[PDB]
């Protein structure tokens, strides 16, 4: 049946690094949850209280960070997430072939997630790449689109 | 190690001064840095007074490369005539559209930033720096750390570093998706482990920032000339350029032309050569239509001719030119601006808020033909009222850019309003 | 105060003894010393026996480091068995090549030194104690003086230390460029004000060494060990490593390897995992040709997986390790050895004197391709006839490698021979 | 008609009073007398036996055993260049000839002003750092010709 959330000890570690790692455990909220993304694909809410435990902060706190920063996400879990920039330079260049591309080959749209939880489009704001507009990334991964041809060979790369 | 792939922008310099190694595509460790006179600026620093440094990096005339352009040597004086503790910041938040001029000095010549950093904490007296780097350049990040280990074996940071007595330690933090997060007072209020709300100043970061002490925040950019201010000399950097607006400056460009990428310029060359002589023209030799200085400042056709400096009739910004052609449509690429203020504003002040929301919301409904006549009035009055009783720079420019092509565009926009 | 220049040799441990502090490359002075416990196990050793700290020694199976591999306690014991007054010496002469383990603990964490000198002076009953540093470590000898000062004045040096009753003063000493005042009788006669001429032995210096008394001579590594068997106790010392070869010991490696430094590792670790695991594989990961252990052994590339111990089969000497890849040429550095021993022999004992300088011109005549066949089969012959009649260690093995290389690369020595 | 200036003689006598016994203090004084003059004066021989109540011929024996100490050449600055295995492996050649281009001069050679003067030596004890030479007392890798220029300026 169901228990109080509890992080893995892989993770655990992961965590106390980051808090030991600054002069004040507080600063390393945003490493935390960078930390907690890549480990389950989103931030669970349930995960929340603990880290606030851990990061001697309220709770509140820790869930207004959370929904500030859109890096982070609560709803959708993905292994990978597919960031899609839809500013000006990538805009002027081909984010919709790009878009249009993600689509033929996943058969998803932005904000959509595959349905075996592998890919999930993400639109973002202006990546700083914009010399290789039109650009995406895949997790820490960054890219320019060239063509569909192009795109599959990339996304063939992560399993 | 493996790093997370980028994408290999081109660089290319008239100066061989930041993009000295970084015009390489490739990541430059210490060896290679050591080999080219790297930390040997660090050392003579070392042997002048913090004082001198001020004094030196004062009269190279540095300015900010943040866009603010504010001298960076007087920055330093006025936070060191308030007591210590004292922080050093390097932003590395680079988020502004067209702009990714600071991410290959970090990824490709990172040891030219971890130096800038060490004389500049070394100048204001502070032994806790920090580089705050956007989350979405994740690369930059590892490469920033494995290169600040590579600084302590050879004890470039740490205690006592090369027996000065100074001590240094540079932790890397990273954002988290908000624009916002690069204005100085929310950069610091998000190293405080909050959610980037800009404070109001006065105060400045520089009497309070973060815990309330003395805080330098500078530009990735601006810590990259400190090296060769200190190697130099500031006499000689001095000459480099216009003496009005002088040093090496980096200009990132994108969108229609045949060589997009960074160039390191000085800053009396013209709009016109950075297209034409440097970046290789337009694609297809179309003509050039306008040039949005990142979401700034839009240009036209007949603006080519202004020096790439920081004076009233000069291009100004960060140096960001991003190209339009002819066939490109300019409330298309309004339409486009407007959105990114939309997603950008932290809501603390309701003209902001309720502006950005808005001038993006109207202009969708005027781009897709689906606004009324109480639409287009409301849009362009919204345009005129996003500053209002804001606090940081983001409401004072939200609608600039989109009224300069309502002025210099009008019979584009009347082809929507009919 | 402001020490010469030293380059920041790399440094990385496993266990976080040795290299606890001198990892880090600066000096730590007493106060950072004393903050982690530094001079706690001299207190405790104070309130033992002499002859309970060498029984302690002893059953750590502490061995020497600085080539011989005797004994440490047994060592200490052989002493006490002669009337006093007895004397104590630090050896960091470390001369050979390849080898700068012993300078980064004189350099970084002068006190874990001193500590140990201390304690095992206490030991032998001596109350004169000597180091003896190489005249090429500068930095090394004010930094020893400045911290001899330091335990000084915080009580630990000078008449009846901390209540005991004990007197101790340490001596500094410096050499003047000649390796064979590493050997322990010639560094006693450098320390009597005379040139560095081994004696023959026996006599050996236990029974009859400075001045003509009981005399402990013991490496600056060996030394360094002391604190931690006596804060341990031998019991924990023994649970360090391989239980037959049990203790840290540092291995300073160069060559072609990406990470060279010193290593401080348990003896269980193989020379493979040395360079591959540890030091970062090879340059341009080519493959292994030769590992030379200082000027003493070669080690081919078949040999790798043997362990770094002090067993018949294991790497042995002072765990120094200079990596060759498959494009250095073996005879090329065949010559550089043995140019080493021709500018190191005393020249006390004549196939000594004369062999070293004949292996080293023959050999030069081989590699520069202008050697008769009556140059050949002499360098041959000389090679094997430097040991005899000699006097101490320097004249059995200056051949020693050098034959090694023969047996082991014929291929390539057939080459110049054609 | 040699005597020690004063400031030295002083130094020398801290060096003799500082061991047990006076000859223990040889090497020191050496060091010492070398480090004043740019060398080893012959003449300075006699008076340092005196000093150490030891007989000139022993005097005169450490000298001509010890290899750092130099009785032919006066130099301000002793550039120490490593010909050993490990530096060699790693570019003494390079960093010799890059002396040569910056200094006009090959090891054994002082330049006309007497101002430096490179000296082939053993190994360093540095070998992590090759190609190793010391300026002095100061020690540094060698990287580049470049790197090498800015060091040797730190010395007038
Ligand atoms: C909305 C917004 C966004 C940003 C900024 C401002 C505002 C209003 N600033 C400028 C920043 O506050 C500050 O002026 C500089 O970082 C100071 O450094 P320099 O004086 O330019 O070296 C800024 N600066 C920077 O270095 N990188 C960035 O990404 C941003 N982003
Ligand atoms: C030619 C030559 C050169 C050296 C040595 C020997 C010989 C034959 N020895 C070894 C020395 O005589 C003696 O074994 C050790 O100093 C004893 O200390 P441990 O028992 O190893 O602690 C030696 N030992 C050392 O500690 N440092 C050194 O630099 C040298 N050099
Ligand atoms: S002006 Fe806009 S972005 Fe700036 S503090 Fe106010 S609401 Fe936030
Ligand atoms: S063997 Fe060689 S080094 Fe040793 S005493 Fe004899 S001549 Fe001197
Ligand atoms: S506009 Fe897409 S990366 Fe800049
Ligand atoms: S071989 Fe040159 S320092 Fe060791
Ligand atoms: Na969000
Ligand atoms: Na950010
Ligand atoms: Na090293
Ligand atoms: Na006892
Ligand atoms: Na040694
Ligand atoms: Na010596
Ligand atoms: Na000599
Ligand atoms: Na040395």
């Amino acid at each position: 049946f169901k228990t109080e959330f509890e992080f893995p000890e892989e993770l655990k570690t992961k965590l106390q690094e980051h808090i030991n790692y600054f002069p004040k455990k507080r600063q390393a909220i945003l490493l935390c949850l960078h930390e907690i993304q890549n480990y389950y694909g989103y931030i669970p809410p349930e995960s929340l209280k603990p880290l606030a435990d851990m990061l001697e902060l309220p709770l509140n706190h820790v869930e207004g960070v959370v929904a500030f920063y859109d890096m982070f996400d609560r709803e959708d879990k993905a292994k990978y997430r597919i960031r899609v920039c839809v500013s000006i330079v990538c805009h002027l260049m081909g984010t919709n072939k790009l878009l249009k591309a993600l689509e033929n080959i996943l058969g998803i749209k932005p904000g959509e997630v595959t349905p075996d939880g592998k890919f999930k489009i993400v639109p973002v704001q202006c990546l700083g790449a914009c010399s290789e507009a039109p650009v995406f990334m895949v997790n820490d991964d960054e890219y320019k689109f060239e063509s569909e041809v192009q795109l599959n060979e990339i996304l063939s790369r992560y399993t | 190690r493996s790093y997370p792939a980028i994408p290999r922008i081109y660089a290319e310099t008239t100066l061989n001064m930041l993009l000295k190694r970084a015009k390489k595509p490739r990541v430059h460790s210490i060896d290679e840095y050591l080999k080219d006179g790297g930390y040997q600026a660090l050392e003579k620093a070392l042997n002048m007074s913090p004082e001198e440094i001020i004094d030196w990096v004062d009269k190279s005339t540095l300015r900010g490369r943040g866009g603010a352009g504010f001298p960076t040597g007087k920055k330093w004086k006025f936070a060191v005539q308030n007591p210590g503790p004292r922080y050093f910041i390097c932003n590395a938040d680079e988020s502004e559209p067209g702009t990714f001029k600071d991410r290959i000095i970090i990824e490709r010549d990172p040891h030219l930033l971890i130096e800038g950093i060490i004389i500049s904490s070394y100048a204001i007296g502070a032994n806790e720096a920090y580089i705050y780097i956007r989350g979405e350049y994740p690369a930059g990040y590892y490469i920033l750390r494995d290169a600040i280990e590579e600084a302590k074996k050879k004890g470039f940071l740490g205690k006592n570093i090369l027996g000065s007595g100074f001590d240094l330690e540079i932790y890397v933090a990273r954002g988290a998706g908000a624009y916002i997060c690069g204005e100085e007072t929310a950069l610091i209020e998000s190293l405080e482990g909050k959610r980037g709300h800009p404070r109001l100043k006065p105060p400045y970061p520089v009497q309070k920032g973060l815990w309330g002490k003395p805080t330098v925040v500078n530009n990735v950019e601006t810590i990259a000339n400190v090296r060769f201010i200190i190697s130099m000399g500031w006499e000689e950097y001095r000459y480099i350029g216009p003496s009005d607006y002088a040093g090496p400056k980096l200009f990132p460009v994108s969108g229609k032309v045949k060589k997009p990428g960074v160039y390191e310029l000085p800053m009396n060359t013209t709009l016109r050569e950075v297209i034409f002589k440097y970046a290789g023209g337009t694609l297809g030799n179309k003509k050039v239509k306008a040039v949005f200085s990142g979401a700034l400042d839009c240009f036209s056709s007949e603006e080519l001719d202004i020096p790439m400096d920081y004076s009233p009739l000069g291009f100004g910004g960060t140096g960001t030119v991003i190209v339009l052609t002819e066939e490109d449509d300019i409330v298309e690429a309004a339409l486009k601006i407007a959105e990114f203020y939309e997603h950008e504003t932290c809501g603390q002040c309701t003209p902001c808020r309720v502006g950005c929301y808005e001038q993006a919301n109207l202009l969708e409904k005027i781009y897709k033909g689906e606004a009324t006549e109480q639409d287009w009035e409301g849009f362009d009055f919204v345009n005129r009222n996003i500053q209002p009783t804001s606090i940081c720079g983001l409401g004072a420019v939200a609608g600039r850019l989109i009224r300069q092509t309502l002025e210099k565009f009008p019979e584009e926009w009347e082809k929507y309003r009919k």
